[PDB]
């Protein structure tokens, strides 16, 4: 009772309340959300994760992500980077699931984002460049054609004109068929005309447009269906006297490109300027996933600026997918891109990475900083904040294998196991483990008392084979010995050998008076180094004042 | 039933979690998962002991330990049987923080308290604890905390409403009054500092009529931005936060027992996230 307005009246001082809460970061940035009824008080909250890709969860996928990209030993600091993406984005349709425009979406890349070629010498240069092109064109119309796949048999299905499903089939790219159903309706002559189509060439539009216009100054009556057939000859689907709106009311915009690409002509231009004269006709969703590919396909000139912006207006893409497009086509160079484009989805992927505990994988990710401090302080700083989850596959120990200096690890490893409740045999590993490469002053500090536990004459000569080490490897941090470190060479040649002073006793009483400033903290430690004198001068008659009372140096008396 | 916590920092590896309550003990629940195992009860400070702060290893590691009384008492194991190695007594008010320097600036413990005073109070081997004062406010300093960004300050926030970003010189160990933020009507309560691994730092001024004032820079000298997280005044004075290492999701604790989690969009401004 008695501690409630107390307390009331102290928080009051404090400016705090009676009810209170903190969560705070911790070492795979997690949170300590306190709420009131637990015994720590707490409930330990994962904090969620904005990236949740099924396909992560493999660690083969980030060995298949090493082996598309050229290692980069940099030579402003040795930790990797890349030089080379050319990372695919057909490393992830083995993994993911097959249904879902998330398929679809990834797969569009995959001919986009990466390059499609012609195997074999074709004659002439002009000819050989236009057959990547039309190899491409053959996996993208495929890709338009698949996915107005349920919309056109839809409305297969549905009551239509006899040419609204000539129009149809032609949608769906069948020609013969479409011929033989032009046959059926008695007209012999269309079907010479829908027998044109897979093809156009330059007379038969002038043709078309001539006999529009004639119909224009014609009398009363059209079917607007077999003007469309017409708009097909044309060469000019959208680009005639007439523009196709009936379609973006009744079926996509991807209906439209169709249209482009297969009767807009056939790749006598380039793919990235028909998309996008295709853009400015009819504007195409920066809100569809699908949608930015063919944006910034069309905007392969100068992607960085509608790829800042659109990045605001789809979040139906993840933040992986939006590096992943930077990381391939900035060293292929055929997207205008920053480094700190790459900068900013590198910290933001990796971010998420370390939230679902995939910290081999942001490592990888962090690599990808390519200005020079930035994965400096990144690379060194995940290393040693974590250790059992760099070990926690071959893999990711492959990464610290990699460009890294072992040395980074093991100075974490170490780093770690450096505690003081159990500390005998792992302040041994900063000596044996060999990152920090020298540094037993810790050790004569940890073995003051602990050659009380047992004298044997491999304890005794435990220190001078972890004592011998501090001359083959030379003196590093906390380091230059020989006095304080030549109590031990000559410990061992006092209670083996009795002795008339050869004067390494000497550097000795010396040493163990160096021995008593240090105690690192540990109980008795600085009076250790008595125990130490009064073992063994005493093998002369000299008695000197302790390192208290005479007994305590001497044991002569 | 646990008492009212008010700080229960990890270590640095992720195990000694430290619940420091009213009940004026700080209980060392070392963590594997909900054998959050009580190795031993931290009976030594005479009022509600607030924060706990863990160093980073380079020795062992050392809990500072902050609370009402005054005592700042260093704990450290012996082989898992903590005392008190000194004590920093200086501070004559309730101490707000405690707060551990990367061992690129040394092993610089960092205490305020509102009393007015900062203390960094610099160890040593010998097992000292040395204070360098200087008095930055003196309605009291309500936090201090260092600013390991990539460089070298510690920031105040404190009960007279400034911000005062106590840039480098090391001249004596204490750092030289760079500028000075102002922008509220009560306490800046805590003042944090983003540690993150870029070039970006920002200053959630999280304060005592809830607008939490993230100055945003996009640099280290760069400008003091006001985009604050909320902008308004979110219900209940706002408890202790601090940024993710990376992802920068700003842990706003209220007092009303939410943490709002709120990461960053590119713009400087502040989207949900939890």
């Amino acid at each position: 009772n008695d501690e409630i307005d107390n307390a009331k009246l102290i928080m009051k001082e404090r400016r705090f309340t009676a009810s209170y809460t903190f969560a705070k970061f911790s070492t795979g940035s997690m949170l300590l959300t306190k709420d009131i009824v637990g015994k720590s008080g707490v409930s330990i909250k994962r904090l969620p994760t904005e990236l949740q890709r099924k396909f992560l969860f493999d660690d083969v996928y980030l060995d298949k992500e090493i082996e598309k990209v050229t290692i980069e030993a940099r030579k402003s600091n040795p930790y990797p980077q890349i030089s080379e993406s050319s990372l695919l984005f057909k490393d992830a349709l083995d993994y993911m699931e097959k249904t879902s425009s998330d398929y679809n979406l990834w797969k569009l890349s995959s001919i986009l984002f990466d390059p499609v070629s012609y195997p074999y010498k074709t004659d002439n240069d002009q000819v050989k460049m236009a057959l990547l092109k039309k190899e491409r064109h053959c996996r993208l119309t495929s890709w338009i054609v698949s996915q107005i796949g349920p919309e056109i048999e839809e409305k297969i299905r549905n009551s239509s004109n006899e040419i609204e499903q000539i129009f149809l089939y032609l949608l769906l790219n069948d020609v013969v068929r479409a011929s033989k159903l032009a046959i059926e309706s008695k007209n012999g002559h269309l079907s010479v005309l829908i027998s044109y189509l897979g093809s156009n060439d330059p007379r038969i539009r002038d043709l078309a447009e001539l006999q529009l216009q004639k119909w224009s100054t014609g009398g009363c009556s059209i079917d607007k269906n077999i003007s469309k057939i017409y708009k097909l000859l044309s060469g000019s689907p959208f680009e005639g006297l007439f523009s196709l709106k009936e379609l973006e009311s009744e079926f996509s915009w991807l209906c439209l490109l169709n249209l482009t690409l297969c009767y807009g002509q056939i790749d006598e231009y380039s793919l990235e300027s028909l998309v996008q004269s295709h853009l400015d006709k009819f504007s195409l969703p920066y809100d569809d996933p699908i949608g930015v590919i063919f944006q910034l396909y069309a905007a392969n000139e100068n992607t960085e600026k509608l790829y800042k912006e659109v990045r605001q207006r789809t979040n139906a893409l993840d933040v992986q997918f939006c590096w992943y497009l930077i990381q391939t086509l900035r060293f292929n160079g055929t997207r205008v891109f920053s480094k700190e484009t790459s900068d900013e989805a590198t910290f933001a992927f990796a971010a998420q990475l370390e939230f679902a505990q995939l910290h081999g994988h942001s490592l990888f990710v962090s690599c990808f900083l390519n200005d020079d401090k930035a994965a400096e302080d990144t690379i060194k700083r995940l290393v040693m904040r974590e250790i059992t989850l760099l070990r926690a596959s071959t893999n990711d120990h492959i990464l610290n294998r990699l460009k890294i200096p072992s040395q980074l690890i093991f100075n974490a490893q170490a780093l770690k196991d450096r505690y003081e409740g159990n500390y005998l045999s792992e302040v041994q590993n900063l000596l044996l483990g060999s990152s920090y490469d020298l540094a037993e002053m810790a050790i004569v500090t940890s073995l003051g008392p602990r050659l009380l536990l047992s004298n044997n004459p491999v304890q005794n000569n435990e220190l001078k084979t972890l004592r011998e080490i501090l001359n083959e490897f030379p003196d590093s941090e906390r380091d230059k010995w020989s006095v304080s470190i030549n109590v031990f060479e000559v410990y061992l040649k006092l209670v083996l050998d009795n002795v008339e002073t050869q004067e390494t006793i000497d550097s000795l009483i010396s040493g163990m008076k160096i021995f008593y400033d240090q105690y690192k903290h540990c109980r008795e430690v600085a009076a250790c180094c008595n125990v130490m004198s009064q073992e063994i001068v005493s093998k002369i008659l000299e008695k000197n004042n302790p390192s208290l009372g005479q007994p305590e140096k001497a044991y002569l008396r | 039933h646990n008492e009212l916590i008010h700080d229960a920092v990890l270590d640095y590896y992720g195990k000694r979690l430290a619940t420091c309550s009213s009940d004026k003990t700080i209980k060392i629940f070392e963590v594997e998962g909900e054998t959050h195992k009580l190795i031993d009860t931290l009976t030594g400070h005479e009022g509600p002991v607030w924060r706990v702060d863990w160093a980073h290893p380079k020795f062992g590691t050392i809990l500072a330990s902050c609370s009402y009384d005054g005592k700042v008492l260093i704990w450290k194991e012996e082989n898992g049987r903590w005392s008190q190695i000194a004590v920093h007594a200086v501070h004559s008010a309730s101490v707000n923080s405690v707060q551990w320097a990367p061992h690129e600036y040394g092993p610089l413990l960092l205490v305020a308290s509102s009393d007015g005073k900062v203390s960094v109070v610099e160890f040593k081997e010998n097992g000292t604890t040395s204070p360098i004062i200087i008095d930055a406010h003196a309605i009291g300093v309500n936090s201090a905390s260092w600013a390991p960004a990539t460089s070298r300050k510690f920031v105040t926030g404190g009960a007279d409403n400034l911000v005062k970003i106590w840039k480098y010189n090391s001249d004596a160990q204490t750092y030289v009054l760079e500028s000075t933020l102002e922008g509220h009507s009560d306490w800046v309560r805590d003042v944090a500092w983003s540690p993150t691994v870029l070039l970006r730092s920002y200053l959630a001024s999280v304060s005592q009529d809830r607008t939490c004032i993230i100055w945003t820079q996009d640099n280290e000298q760069g400008p003091w931005k006001k985009t604050l997280l909320k902008e308004e005044k979110f219900p209940d004075v706002l408890w202790r936060a601090s940024w993710s290492l990376s992802g920068n999701v700003l842990a706003l604790s209220g007092g009303d027992n939410k943490v709002t989690l709120w990461k960053e969009n590119l713009e400087g401004k502040w989207e949900p996230a939890g």
